[PDB]
RNA sequence: UAAGGUGAUAUGAACCGUUAUAACCGGCGAUUUCCGAAUGGGGAAACCCAGUGUGUUUCGACACACUAUCAUUAACUGAAUCCAUAGGUUAAUGAGGCGAACCGGGGGAACUGAAACAUCUAAGUACCCCGAGGAAAAGAAAUCAACCGAGAUUCCCCCAG
RNA sequence: AGGGUGACAGCCCCGUACACAAAAAUGCACAUGCUGUGAGCUCGAUGAGUAGGGCGGGACACGUGGUAUCCUGUCUGAAUA
RNA sequence: UUUUGUAUAAUGGGUCAGCGACUUAUAUUCUGUAGCAAGGUUAACCGAAUAGGGGAGCCGAAGGGAAACCGAGUCUUAACUGGGCGUUAAGUUGCAGGGUAUAGACCCGAAACCCGGUGAUCUAGCCAUGGGCAGGUUGAAGGUUGGGUAACACUAACUGGAGGACCGAACCGACUAAUGUUGAAAAAUUAGCGGAUGACUUGUGGCUGGGGGUGAAAGGCCAAUCAAACCGGGAGAUAGCU
RNA sequence: GUUUAUUAAAAACACAGCACUGUGCAAACACGAAAGUGGACGUAUACGGUGUGACGCCUGCCCGGUGCCGGAAGGUUAAU
RNA sequence: UUGAGCCUUGAUGUGUAGGAUAGGUGGGAGGCUUUGAAGUGUGGACGCCAGUCUGCAUGGAGCCGACCUUGAAAUACCACCCUUUAAUGUUUGAUGUUCUAACGUUGACCCGUAAUCCGGGUUGCGGACAGUGUCUGGUGGGUAGUUUGACUGGGGCGGUC
RNA sequence: AGCUUGACUGCGAGCGUGACGGCGCGAGCAGGUGCGAAAGCAGGUCAUAGUGAUCCGGUGGUUCUGAAUGGAAGGGCCAUC
């Protein structure tokens, strides 16, 4: 019996996935615990359609994702107000939000989820390196910006 | 009675013959069992008496589709 | 339609009628006990016994009506089990049984013939079963033909023992 | 035509040829109202556990034969003008 | 009637009257007869209905060869000096008849085989529920007392009331004989006989159904003939026999 | 005790007793295409089938044939 | 676990001139190293006991190329490979062990339900077995249909055709 | 004893014997052969037993047939089992 799966299933497949299986199995086991489908040529389509519009939706969201890596390294040097203490030692800090709401006002419509700093939460008056997370796999870098207020 | 209650397969009757060619009255019984099907769609198990061809039919159609075979022919389950 | 009538054995009795409710003929109605599908339950057919609702110048039991099963539909209900589903009650509508042959179908003999007998025959006959109609079944080519063509089904005559 | 009448009846009786007739119910027909059914047009669509096959039987005048065609109890199983 | 042969002491008929057995349909061939004649004739159907229409067909005027094929010839064989079958006889359609074919096929007659029903009011076995066994005997186990024994054993009397126990009516059966045998009776009657508290007997109702039942088993019984019941049907089975 | 109702009542059948043999319970076995049922509301000291036939003293030899029970290596061997 | 195919990737060569158990064919001037070598201390496997692959530890600044021989080159290194061998990855079986989910339940329980049927549900026990369908070999007087000759100084036996 | 394959192929006037199916005898004709100088002889064996119809099927051959047509299968014919 071919049959689409479902859900992933040992020794077959992942979802979508088609192979052939013992009636049986399919019939008394893999179906009606909800697992996989049988491969009628509508169902084959319907995932065929479905493979397709997720590979569009998985290129143009590349797309998208891609757009804001050219756009992250484009401003390339951001300015955040901050009082910074004697010395140089920020009396605070400056945090995701403070850079996210910094570029996303200055430009690129950054979250704070995606940006991604190391140790430092930045205490210190200078310049500062700041990678990003915009898709899985593309990231890209602005520098930061302490001016003391 | 022995009726598959999907392909209507019944007991048909034919001769033994044998190597002298004579022929005895005999019949042929469908291949019958009493299955369990989950019916999704009812959240509940039918059990049908089918042939084991008419399990085929089964996987190929879907059992929404013979049950509503039954109910057209008024036939219960 | 009528001058005669009240069926027969079958008289008699008591009566009806003659110009139009005598009788007789035909159409349409009324009444139509009990048994019988028999259907409220039962049963050794023509009998025994109920429930509910109605009626009593007497509101007793007696009388009258309804109450079988199955199927489709609807309303009200309603488990194991949360919803659901089964189940349950009621209502509406239908079916049931009978009966000639022909008709479609499910099953299907043997004697017999073969000068014995088993393949074969008898014969898809006799019979049993289911279902339908005035007819049934069949029916508008995945049919034939034979390089020309025909143009559904059914029946008759040939082809041909 | 036939029957009846005290023996064998065209003309005695009932009939027969021919010509007629329904208050009422009903058949069948054209017409018409009605509730319901949908007409013609364009662009489509074209019947899968099916056809085919292996095994056992059955049906075809055809007894498995070199045996096409049909049905299918059992196991399988296509192509898509 | 049957036989080589029947007065035959072989068959059949008591007699009379009435009935009782070679038919019918369709094919086929021959004879007779009639029509037309190298032609004869139509079938279903149409119909103006025993007419007329209808020539679809059928038989015949051509055979030979397995066939292709050739054709008054052909086949046989490489070929026949030849040989086989043919060429030189008119047919066809009615109508009557003789035979044959298929059909019950001249009439009557089996023992039986198959199918569907009806029967356990007789009888077999079982199930439930009821009834019956006069009278007379025998006297098991157990128990008590006595004797006895160290104690048991044992032993006597008594008590007790067992048993497909004994004798014997009812009741159940059926060993012998006579009678009867067109009976009083399609199984009995008379005189005798066996069982009679039992594996007994019996009433009412129930269940088992035909290749089936039931059988303490005889192929017994299953409604007066059971090595396969009865009724209806296949059915006019078949009958080289009478 | 039973039996050929209707020519046989017996030495025949049955019988208690004996043996063989099947049967673990949804038993074997039997009636039933099946469902259901008897066996049995029993359970191996039970139930079925077969033979023998109270009791007493006993029941010897033969497994080649036929029947049955057990065997797995080898040969042969079905559909497929 | 295992037989028959696959794939990475690792084992393995005594023509003689020799740094000496020369693998053919190519890229071919630097690889290999602290993700830690040369060296010696020992474990294992192969074996022509000449040596080869190789785990562990110790060690700590090298084993290296035309440097010449040799038909063919450096154990600096790299790619498809063969002589053969092992083991991870795969198709089909073979066999087994478990599992649960088809299926069985003539165990207990719940509901339908004042029910020793049935159905649904829960649970326990089994479980791809059992059982059934189609096909197939064997068995099969349990049942069935039949056959089982004629001649003959009757028939049968014998003989005969 | 020498040489040899007439234990030939196609036919057959005319006969015998049979209810029939059949069985037998046969000179001569054509082709081709052996033996003999030649005339000639040879279509098995001195003769008379030594055998099995049909159906179905096998093998070889074939100017036959060949279900639309070309083939093929199957059939026919000849030989044989
Ligand atoms: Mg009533
Ligand atoms: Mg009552
Ligand atoms: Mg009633
Ligand atoms: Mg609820
Ligand atoms: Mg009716
Ligand atoms: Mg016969
Ligand atoms: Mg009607
Ligand atoms: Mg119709
Ligand atoms: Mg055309
Ligand atoms: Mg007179
Ligand atoms: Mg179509
Ligand atoms: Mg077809
Ligand atoms: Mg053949
Ligand atoms: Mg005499
Ligand atoms: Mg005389
Ligand atoms: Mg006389
Ligand atoms: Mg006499
Ligand atoms: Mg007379
Ligand atoms: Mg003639
Ligand atoms: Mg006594
Ligand atoms: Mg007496
Ligand atoms: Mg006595
Ligand atoms: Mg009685
Ligand atoms: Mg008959
Ligand atoms: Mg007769
Ligand atoms: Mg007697
Ligand atoms: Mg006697
Ligand atoms: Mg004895
Ligand atoms: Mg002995
Ligand atoms: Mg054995
Ligand atoms: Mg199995
Ligand atoms: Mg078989
Ligand atoms: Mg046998
Ligand atoms: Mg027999
Ligand atoms: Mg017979
Ligand atoms: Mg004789
Ligand atoms: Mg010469
Ligand atoms: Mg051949
Ligand atoms: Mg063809
Ligand atoms: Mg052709």
């Amino acid at each position: 019996m071919q049959v689409i799966l479902l859900d992933k299933v040992a020794n077959l497949g992942s979802l979508g996935d088609q192979v052939n299986v013992k009636a049986g199995y399919a019939r008394n086991f893999l179906v009606p615990q909800g697992k996989a489908v049988p491969a009628t040529k509508k169902n084959i389509e319907f995932f065929e359609a479905r493979r397709a519009e997720l590979e569009a939706k998985l290129a143009e969201v590349l797309a998208a994702a891609n757009a804001r890596a050219e756009k992250i390294n484009a401003l390339e040097t951001v300015t955040i107000a901050s009082k910074a203490g004697d010395e140089g030692k920020l009396f605070g800090s400056i945090g995701t939000r403070d850079i996210a709401d910094a570029v996303t006002a200055a430009g690129v419509e950054v979250a704070k989820s995606e940006v991604r700093l190391p140790n430092g939460v930045l205490r210190t008056t200078g310049e500062h390196e700041v990678s990003f997370q915009v898709h899985s796999e593309v990231f890209a870098k602005v520098i930061v910006n302490v001016v003391a207020e | 009675s022995r009726v598959c209650q999907v392909t209507g397969k019944r007991p048909v009757t034919g001769n033994n013959r044998s190597h002298a060619l004579n022929a005895t009255k005999r019949r042929f019984l469908p291949n019958l069992h009493s299955h369990r099907f989950w019916v999704e769609s009812e959240k509940r198990f039918v059990t049908l008496r089918v042939s084991a061809k008419g399990m085929r039919v089964i996987d190929k159609k879907g059992i929404d589709t013979v049950l509503a075979e039954l109910r057209a022919r008024g036939e219960k389950y």
